């Protein structure tokens, strides 16, 4: 079963989302971000010292 | 001298600066969409709840 | 055996061409024995005899 979700990206804040897959019992899952990194990819134009 | 405020102290969205790589951590900016994959072993049917 | 106080109740039902469907029926027997179980309907195949 695939399950499709969005969650804020404020971290240390946990959401829970509730699947529904007749003929199954209820599943509630529990997810929260511990880190979120954004790394920006560098070139290097000079040194000054 | 007159370096002034760096962007860890300044930046918005409560964005921690870190370098050695340089990177943005945890800014509280947009959401993130999520996808998972169940499988059926995961689920118990409602005739057993 | 005669039954009385019948009633029935579906958990889940789905029409995936493989006895999809789970039925429960609640029953007040005279006495232990053995009954004999048939659809009153051709739109609907009961698995067990």
């Amino acid at each position: 079963y695939e399950h499709v979700t969005v969650i804020p990206n404020t971290v240390g804040v946990p959401y829970k989302t509730l699947v529904n897959r007749p003929g199954y019992s209820p599943m509630v899952l529990e997810m929260e971000l511990l880190s979120v990194t954004l790394e920006p990819t560098l070139s290097l134009d000079y040194i000054t010292c | 001298k007159e370096r002034g405020a760096s962007l860890q102290h300044t930046a918005p969205f409560g964005c921690q600066i870190a370098t050695n790589p340089v990177r943005a951590v945890n800014c509280a900016v947009g959401n993130m969409p999520i996808s998972i994959d169940i499988p059926e072993a995961a689920f118990t049917r409602v005739v057993d709840a | 055996p005669s039954l009385t106080d019948m009633s029935c109740e579906v958990p889940a039902c789905t029409h995936s061409s493989d006895f999809g469907g789970v039925a429960v029926i609640k029953y007040a027997a005279s006495k232990k024995g053995k009954c004999a179980v048939h659809s009153m309907t051709n739109a609907v195949t009961i698995r067990e005899a």
